[PDB]
């Protein structure tokens, strides 16, 4: 039987426009879909279906074969009650504590489970043609599709049967499903960990399922990117002014940060290049501040009922800083990504940050991206390798928010 | 007596919860009733409509207007509000610059498109209408549609869709032939010798005829050039249909809008067309018949456009075995022009870009946006991005992108020395300037009165304060910086607590909507060295606390 699916009350299905595709990707999509149609996974639809979700073609990480990526962001928002509330997959706190976590793509599992007839219409998508020559080619899904958060929700019961022997024989390995992927964490030595991952691949294989980051993730390695303060044999007015500014903003996050003593040095209307010797009082104020910034922030906790936000700053020289929070200045996590153009590097950072978020909270953040919307939308697929897509919006923060995180 | 297609029907629904229409029929004149009786009789013989009775409770009003020829008009407004949404037919229109040249091309327009496609049987009941009795005395004569009606919300989509399915087997049969579908027209191109092409057109017509779709025979088909959507399509070139720029001593807003529209349309193949000055005349409250005297600039721009247009220009068709090359030139304040060719200098098309993104900007940012606009347009028209030639040095672009806080990426491009070149007109120092005066600046505006003060104190003991009326906090912070710039020598350090002012100036603007920002830019260019730094307000920071007290007097606390 199929599991019936409902929409958010008074929500209609998605009507999202297809962003334009290059010829190469159109041709790739036509080949993929022709084959999926023959296998019965999708069917052509008539004009009495008014819905649309965008599609793209990408390359997975090492591979050179094209893969279809459906952008089900809107459909996912409109079916949140189904996949979050009705059939929620609980997220294990223990995953992030494991020495190694391996990410395995299990998206093929879904194509063997039929999709509820009355829901199929909301999965419509279009392969466009060049120059609006021919009308685009229109299809819907007959089977649980990849990228819809409803799919692992429904396949949950089957995934449990598949994984039962392995979990029973390996009680300290943590396996978490998020969208089309499995996250498998152990504290084993890496040889044994990889050995166990190959065992797991064999289980999945009996159920008809073949198979910016290294091979594995190591989330016990991840650790705070502190706000750091400069250290100098001498200090100018300009230098102190800079430090007062940087501490002023750090005080909104960290309590106890003090600037009175440093500000007492700057009294008068001084030349910016004038050297100012630090008094003992100012020295210890800076020492206390420096100590505060090493330790974490009291009072900041994840709230499962709120969305995660991610801000990213371009720092130059292929370096990018980021912060994840839910209320502003209540940073849950800060990091840095390093080391090929800005858009490529930015898509790498976004995927790395999303993956960490999945591991830590079982949720993707909404990104605030420092880039022209049009540039992003043109280029992001050229470098995207994940099978999910986070929410994003576009910002321009010209401030010294950059200067403050590194 | 035209065919109705034996194609399968598309199933159609009312929007959830809604029932069909029940709009009362208003009494009609005898003349109109008689016209309608004979139109309907004839349509019934052809199978287009069928008679029903008062068992069907639905109704849509009917009308007739006249010439000797009478026409039936059905007002489907109410049915349309109650009918499901469909997929939209055209998500855009083909651009000629995108077409690949064919030896032979034929246009086939389908005769009575809609009336030859059958309507879903379960839906027909909702299309019921009533020819009333003379003086509404007895019951009317009631009919329903069997085919796609004119003016009903689903007809366009269900027709294109039907035509798509019907063409499919012919396409597999004839993969070398191109067939574009636009509204009622089939546009058919081949590289066959002209006899074998005329034959294939005949096969297509017969295939279409076998599906109940009639088309014109060879004697009745349009010959080239083809006039189509404001374009001329010839065998080896294309252009826009001729542009008559009317002469006139007097210009109404209506005339100017119509002119601007024509020039905008001409700009896709006539390079260098400008409309900026003509558009400046349209901003403001303006009735369509109000005469607007052309300013000197608008006359100059018009004369320049007339020159570009006096000799006809045509574009070439696309050759997919070759790169696209796009060139961009700066034309003036905020105006950019571009050409795309494959072989220099035989343009496939041209265009213009002139968009203010944000209140303050520079030529490097504008060129990037222009590149981004051309890139998207190329993906739509040709399925690939072009290689660019740009009037900016590689070193200028490098400096800008590596220092700027936003991610930016122009695809493959080369520098071309076609002045004016794009550059940055000043830069800010990364370090404080030894031997230069340090100005601490601030501004304060009163929210109630709108009065404000702007001023500075300097490390050399100078101070000034100017008073301003009907201002805002933002304005006073920029006025303060402007002051420090006028009163300083060629090197100066400036300290502000305005993140707003800093952010604007750090992006190295060369143009702005603000008169005041332009005056700052003007000053910044004349300096040799400027260092600009920010400090937080109200922390008792040396020089800042004192300019603060100065400008706050009589304004705030
Ligand atoms: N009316 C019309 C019309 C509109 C469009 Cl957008 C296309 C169209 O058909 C064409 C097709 Br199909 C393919 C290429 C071109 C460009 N023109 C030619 O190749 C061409 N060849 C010849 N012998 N005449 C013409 Cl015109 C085509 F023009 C015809
Ligand atoms: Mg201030
Ligand atoms: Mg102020
Ligand atoms: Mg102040």
């Amino acid at each position: 039987e199929t599991v019936p699916v409902k929409l958010k009350p008074g929500m209609d299905g998605p009507k999202v426009k297809q962003w334009p595709l290059t010829e190469e990707k159109i041709k790739a999509l036509v080949e993929i879909c022709t084959e999926m149609e023959k296998e019965g996974k999708i069917s052509k639809i008539g004009p009495e279906n008014p819905y649309n979700t965008p599609v793209f073609a990408i390359k997975k990480k090492d591979s050179t074969k094209w893969r279809k990526l459906v952008d089900f962001r809107e459909l996912n928002k409109r079916t949140q009650d189904f996949w979050e509330v009705q059939l929620g997959i609980p997220h294990p706190a223990g995953l992030k504590k494991k020495k190694s976590v391996t990410v395995l793509d299990v998206g093929d599992a879904y194509f063997s489970v039929p999709l509820d007839e009355d829901f199929r219409k909301y999965t419509a998508f279009t392969i466009p043609s060049i120059n609006n020559e021919t009308p685009g080619i229109r299809y819907q899904y007959n089977v649980l599709p990849q990228g819809w958060k409803g799919s692992p929700a429904i396949f949950q019961s089957s995934m449990t049967k598949i994984l039962e022997p392995f979990r029973k024989q390996n009680p300290d390995i943590v396996i978490y499903q998020y969208m089309d992927d499995l996250y498998v964490g152990s504290d084993l030595e890496i040889g044994q960990h990889r050995t166990k991952i190959e065992e797991l691949r064999q289980h999945l294989l009996r159920w008809g399922l073949t198979t910016w980051m290294g091979y594995e993730l190591h989330p016990d390695k991840w650790t705070v990117q502190p706000i750091v303060l400069p250290e100098k044999d001498s200090w100018t007015v300009n230098d102190i002014q800079k430090l007062v500014g940087k501490l002023n903003w750090a005080s909104q996050i960290y309590p106890g940060i003090k600037v009175r003593q440093l500000c007492k040095l700057l009294r008068g209307t001084k030349a910016l290049t004038e050297v100012i010797p630090l008094t003992e009082e100012a020295e210890l104020e800076l020492a206390e501040n420096r100590e505060i910034l090493k330790e974490p922030v009291h009072g900041v906790y994840y709230d499962p009922s709120k969305d995660l936000i991610a801000e990213i700053q371009k720092q130059g020289q292929g370096q990018w800083t980021y912060q994840i929070y839910q209320e502003p200045f209540k940073n849950l996590k800060t990091g840095k990504y390093a080391r090929t153009n800005d858009v490529k590097q930015l898509t790498e950072a976004v995927q790395k940050i999303t993956t960490e978020s999945i591991v830590i909270w079982g949720k993707t953040p909404k990104f605030k991206l420092p880039i022209q919307k049009e540039t992003w939308e043109t280029w992001w697929t050229e470098y995207w390798q994940a099978t999910w897509i986070p929410e994003w919006e576009f910002v321009n923060t010209p401030p010294l928010v950059k200067l403050w995180y590194q | 007596n035209s065919p109705i297609s034996p194609i399968e029907t598309v199933p159609v629904k009312l929007k959830p919860g809604m029932d069909g229409p029940k709009v009362k029929q208003w009494p009609l004149t005898e003349e109109k009733i008689k016209a309608l009786v004979e139109i309907c009789t004839e349509m019934e013989k052809e199978g287009k409509i069928s008679k029903i009775g008062p068992e069907n409770p639905y109704n849509t009003p009917v009308f007739a207007i006249k010439s000797t020829k009478w026409r039936k008009l059905v007002d489907f407004r109410e049915l349309n509000k109650r009918t499901q949404d469909f997929w939209e037919v055209q998500l855009g229109i083909p651009h000629p610059a995108g077409l690949k040249k064919k030896k032979s091309v034929t246009v086939l327009d389908v005769g009575d498109a809609y009336f030859s496609v059958p309507l879903d049987e379960d839906f027909r009941k909702y299309t019921a209408f009533t020819i009333p009795s003379i003086n509404n005395e007895t019951p009317g004569i009631r009919y329903q549609y069997n085919v796609l009606p004119q003016g009903w919300k689903g007809s366009p989509a269900i027709f294109q869709s039907s035509m798509t399915k019907i063409l499919e087997p012919f396409r597999k049969q004839n993969p070398d032939i191109v067939i574009y579908q636009y509204m009622d027209d089939l546009l058919v191109g081949s590289d066959l010798e002209i006899g074998q092409h005329r034959t294939k057109i005949e096969e297509l017509r017969q295939h279409l005829l076998r599906w109940g779709l009639t088309t014109p025979d060879k004697k009745h088909q349009k010959e080239p050039p083809f006039l189509w959507m404001g374009y001329e399509l010839h065998p080896d070139k294309w252009t826009v249909q001729p542009i008559v720029l009317p002469e006139k001593d007097s210009w109404t807003v209506n005339d100017i809008q119509k002119l601007v529209g024509k020039l905008n349309w001409a700009s896709q193949i006539y390079p260098g067309i400008k409309v900026r000055q003509l558009c400046k005349l349209l901003r403001g409250t303006k009735a369509l018949t109000e005469v607007i005297p052309l300013t000197e600039e608008a006359e100059l721009e018009l004369a320049e456009n007339r020159e570009i247009l006096k000799e006809p220009v045509h574009g070439v068709y696309y050759d997919p075995s070759k790169d696209l090359i796009a060139e961009i030139q700066k034309q003036g304040q905020g105006q950019w022009t571009y050409q795309i060719y494959q072989e220099p200098f035989k343009n496939l098309k041209t265009g213009k870009y002139a968009r203010m993104r944000g209140a303050h900007t520079n030529d490097v940012k504008q060129l990037t946006e222009a590149v981004q606009k051309i890139t998207t347009e190329s993906i739509v028209i040709w399925g690939k991005t072009p290689k660019f030639k740009l009037p900016i040095q590689k070193e200028t672009w490098e400096t800008w992108w590596t220092e700027y806080w936003q991610a930016t990426w122009i695809p493959e491009w080369e520098f071309v020395n076609t002045p004016p070149l794009v550059k940055l007109w000043y830069q800010l120092e990364k370090e404080p300037i030894v031997g230069a005066e340090t100005f601490y600046v601030d501004g304060a505006a009163n929210r109630e009165t709108k009065l404000g003060k702007a001023g500075y104190v300097t490390n050399r003991g100078r101070q000034k304060v100017v008073t301003l009326t009907d201002t805002t906090n933002q304005k006073t912070e920029l006025q303060a910086i402007y002051l420090a710039l006028q009163d300083s020598g060629l090197e100066v350090n400036i300290v502000t607590d305005s993140q707003y002012a800093l952010g604007i100036i750090q992006a190295q603007p060369d143009q702005s909507e603000s008169e005041l920002v332009n005056q700052i830019i003007e000053q910044l260019i004349k300096k040799e060295k400027v260092y600009l730094a920010w400090v937080p307000a109200h922390k008792g920071i040396g020089g800042n606390e004192q300019v603060d007290k100065l400008v706050s007097a009589g304004i705030r606390k």
